[PDB]
RNA sequence: AACGCGACGAUACUACCCGCACGUUGUAGACGUAUAAGAAUAGGCUCCGGCCUCGUAUCCUAGCAGGCGAUUCCUCCGCCGGCCUCGAAGUGGCCGUCGGUAAUUCGCGUAUUGCAAUUUAGACACGCGCGGGAUCAAAUCCUUUGCAGACGACUUAGAUGUG
RNA sequence: GGGAUAACUGGCUUGUGGCGGCCAAGCGUAGCGACGUCGCUUUUUGGAUGCGGCUCUUCCUAUCAUACCGAAGCAGAAUUCGGUAAGCGUUGGAUUGUUCACCCACUAAUAGGGAACGUGAGCUGGACCGUCGUGAGACAGGUUA
RNA sequence: AGCGAAUGAACUUUAAAUAUGUAAGAAGCCCUUGUUACUUAACUGAACGUGGGCAUUCGAAUGUAUCGACACUAGUGGGCCAUUUUUGGUAAGCAGAACUGGCGAUGCGGGAUGAACCGAACGCGGGGUUAAGGUGCCGGAGUGGACGCUCAUCAGACACCACAAAAGGCGUUAGUACAUCUUGACAGCAGGACGGUGGCCAUGGAAGUCGGAAUCCGCUAAGGACUGUGUAACAACUCACCUGCCGAAUGUACUAGCCCUGAAAAUGGAUGGCGCUCAAGCGU
RNA sequence: CAUCGGUUCUGGCGGGGGGAUAAAGGCCCAGGGAAUGUGGCUCCUCCGGGAGUGUUAUAGCCCUGGGUGUAAUACCCUCGCCGGGACCGAGGACCGCGCUCUGCAAGGAUGCUGGCGUAAUGGUCACCAGCGACCCGUCUUGAAACACGGACCAAGGAGUCAA
């Protein structure tokens, strides 16, 4: 949601006399900016291990972007979302040109279809499907159907919204 | 409808089991 | 999603078999192959095939298999790499449709003589052409549709009334008797179930079966056989002209 | 519908119509206040070639707020008549006369409103004038009636008569 | 005698009891647990009640009648249960302090309710002091809204 | 967290969150020896004094719109609501303590409207920018943009407390698990659905199908001592199951959205009103 | 209107820096790979269109490493330079800080010009229009609501004096 780019965040527990050179954990997340990146990094480490913001430091934050954002990819997203009944696994697919666009579409689709929120959605694993055989969903699969061509019936013309009155009745053909 | 569906499900389960397979009144009356 | 039909769960004692049945069919055919000297492939094109029981009882010492054509074909082996014996992959070429296997320790001439002398009158079955025109006489209708003499026939049943009406005979229930027209048989023309040289429908065939009238013939065609000693297949007169695989 | 509408009759003054002089007269607001197919939008239009996202289109659009004269043009307006047309709350076509008119070019005049000051300019309405035509009415009070009536109101009669 | 509280209901209310056992998808990792079924109430021969009543306007449907439908051994007739319907109508007697139930006569039938803490409009049928007592009350004693 | 440290909320190396008491200087600490009527076996301790030490960071940060003492004078002695913590209780209400905030004495913008909600505090004016709330005029600002979902016989437009349940839905979309499929799955159509056997008992009659109990075998491709219709009893049809034709994905239970139901009376009325349906409804 | 000062809104242009010294991409180079399989070959109810073997061929695509390359661009952060608009002009010799110093945009607006010089600006009344807006006081309570007083006007009228 918003404008997102890939962030890798590496962080570690503060060095001590007992445990110098700590474990130096890392993970990749999706945030509008580095502030939210760091905040959710500390959130997930607090949830997983016994590392807090007070006793930890951000070793590195790096913006990772798409290698080839001018080529069309299919992405499989495996995620957890918690509703009033509990936490559920879902695997969906998105035909996009970048992982950030795929996650944009995923958040929009979650909000539209299951009323899930940003803190209610956990993104476990987003993958680029290597082969077309790996597509499991009929919508993207019909988009990857061979020799795909379709018309665009009933296109309402884009008339300037201040053009209140028109003399000719508009057409919906081209 | 709830009662009917429960009865039908019980009948289906009992039939599946049986196809796979090959006192207080007394004291009160006394 | 929703808006779907409700499949009925039958309160039944026998269920679907599937894979275990397929496997035991393979096993039975494969254990039967070495026991017998010849394997005949026969065809029963458009017949009811309930007389196969009498065929088995006559040929007790011969093993007859009547299963799915593809399962039988692969049990015998369709290719000369997975064949159980030699030429059996050339007999799976004759295993095409409504066919069956007959493992025999007998003589091919005796088998062809039996299957050319065996012939049983049977009900028409759909798709057959009518040899004759069957017409139900106008008036009081009997249990044969006016084929046996009326003096030697019994009235048809009032529980067959609705089925006859559904199948399309304009009959009536007059004073406890089924009547086509009136009891006088003077107010209606008869009912021609089937006409000569006209392909019968399932409606007409079911009417003929209800009236117990047989217009077709049950005979087994012998497409070919295979001898294990020579490891060789023989083409017979019938198998000369049949859609092959 | 007592602040919705229509047809018809008769309308003395007043002003009832016309011509044109205007108004130190009103307006919920001229300033090119220009533009008629029907019908579909998973179709349509046509000149029958073709064309349709698109009205950022078409017409009209120059001259002392638009003068005078000429070369040149038969084009666009306008007013009257004649024949006809338009009734959903009523208009337009053709023809005829007469009047104006850059499609091209030119001459004579614009000044001084002084460096901007609504470019007072349209329409409908109403009033006051002139000179041309036309017309000479009703209602109320009053008396009376009882088909009416608390009282107003209503149905009647009252000019010569079937009073 | 002192202290607290001083009204109260206001998406309230209606048709299906409570208790214990068995089963029980689940939640959970013992405890909560519906629909059913069993045991008690409960079975082997057929008066209750201690503010009421009448007229008129309008509305609701939770419909007694009239209209139309679905089902029922619904032969016919007479009906029973249910559905849409408020367009149109909707009592009297006996008895009782009153009402209801039952019971009895007409009638097509002789339904039930609201008018919002004043049940639409109209009509009709006491507490403070004083004295004397206190195993307990009395006062033509006084005062008071 | 661990018990590859010991021991076993009552275990611990360590140690959360959360509020909360006290102390943070010359208004200081000591050390040293003179006196005392106190005290000690004693110039020995305690108190009263002397000398020293730091006056420049004099001994955390940030602020400081000064603080203290004495004397005198006026109006006050009520509480209501809400958050969090906590005690008890009911079928549900609810009752009581602690802190804090709002209101009393407070105007203004917004929530259509208003004690308790949100924003924000107030001299008279001009300009600019915002908040909460909004941008289909009424009404200033979008019939703004992207992706989806929903059609309700009085939808919904922030109420999510109640009715409300393990509820009903052959509405719609997304998803989880399990299962069957070119060894041909689901649906259909054409056919088989047989023999011992009218199995035993019972019945006037009961042959799979008024009833009790067992419920096996053969043939098998498969067929129940039978799932319904039917006969007085048969007969007959049909289902289970099987094969042929067809040809590629299906079908069972759950989960999550939006939608219908999940109960309503009585003057005519209310998302504020119009109206709104690829919204002017719902989510981001 | 011109030149300035203060506040502010809004367009445009020229540079610098940082990421993966952006990621990509174009053109080269070296390798590897597959299909939603390009040419070829096989079959195919032949305007036509499918199935199969078949890795660049008469299309191409994906992946890894290298060169142009310190490429461009997006995003973010930055140093400046031009244009358009609105509101305002407090003060009244010099002093001061300064600069781009014959002067200046530097401790607050001057210069030029036009019309009118009178109801023209301005003001007071009455009405219309858009927006806003409970009837005062007393009393009670935490607050409302209730309750109480109020037909109007003139004059009088209530913390004084002494110890």
């Amino acid at each position: 949601m918003g404008r997102l780019q890939e962030y890798q965040v590496i962080g570690r527990h503060l060095p001590t006399e007992a445990n110098p050179n700590p474990a130096l954990y890392r993970m990749r997340i999706f945030a509008p900016n580095e502030v939210v990146a760091k905040s959710r990094f500390w959130y997930f480490l607090r949830g997983l291990k016994k590392v807090k913001k007070a006793t930890g430091e951000i070793v590195s934050v790096n913006v990772i972007s798409e290698k080839h954002p001018l080529k069309v990819k299919n992405f499989g997203i495996w995620l957890r979302y918690d509703s009033r009944s509990g936490t559920h696994n879902m695997y969906k697919e998105y035909r996009e040109t970048s992982r950030v666009a795929a996650v944009e579409a995923m958040y929009a689709d979650m909000a539209a279809r299951h009323r899930a929120r940003f803190r209610s959605i956990h993104i476990l694993k987003v993958v680029e499907l290597e082969k077309t055989e790996d597509v499991k969903r009929p919508y993207i699969k019909q988009l990857v159907a061979k020799n795909l061509s379709f018309p665009l019936p009933h296109r309402v013309p884009k008339i300037s919204t201040k053009k209140i009155f028109s003399a000719k009745r508009p057409s919906t053909f081209s | 409808r709830h009662a009917q569906k429960i009865q039908m499900r019980k009948a289906i389960k009992q039939h599946e089991e049986r196809n796979v397979k090959g006192t207080a009144k007394a004291l009160s009356s006394q | 999603p929703k808006s779907k039909r409700a499949r009925v769960y039958h309160l039944i004692q026998v269920n679907k078999k599937g894979r275990e049945a397929k496997e035991r069919l393979f096993s039975n055919i494969r254990e039967t192959i070495p026991k017998y000297q010849h394997c005949f492939v026969f065809s029963v094109d458009n017949m009811r095939n309930n007389y196969l029981k009498d065929v088995r009882h006559e040929l007790n010492d011969c093993r007859i298999f009547f299963g799915k054509t593809k399962l039988m074909a692969r049990a015998l082996g369709t290719t000369p790499e997975e064949e159980q014996a030699d030429g059996l992959h050339r007999l799976t070429r004759y295993l095409t449709g409504t066919v069956g296997l007959l493992f025999t320790n007998r003589d091919p001439a005796d088998i062809e003589s039996y299957f050319s002398n065996l012939s049983q009158v049977d009900f028409a079955r759909a798709g057959t052409v009518a040899p004759r025109t069957v017409t139900v006489p106008t008036g009081i209708v009997y249990s044969t549709g006016g084929e046996v003499p009326p003096e030697h026939d019994v009235p048809v049943s009032h529980t067959l009334e609705p089925e006859l009406r559904r199948l399309g005979m304009p009959v009536r229930m007059i004073k406890g008797k089924v009547c086509l027209g009136d009891e006088k048989g003077e107010a209606s023309e008869g009912y021609t179930i089937c006409k000569e040289g006209e392909v019968l429908d399932s409606r007409q065939t079911r009417l003929l079966k209800l009236f117990s009238i047989c217009l077709s013939e049950f005979k087994v065609s012998l497409l070919g056989y295979w001898n294990s000693a020579s490891g060789e297949v023989t083409e017979l007169e019938a198998g000369k002209t049949r859609p092959k695989r």
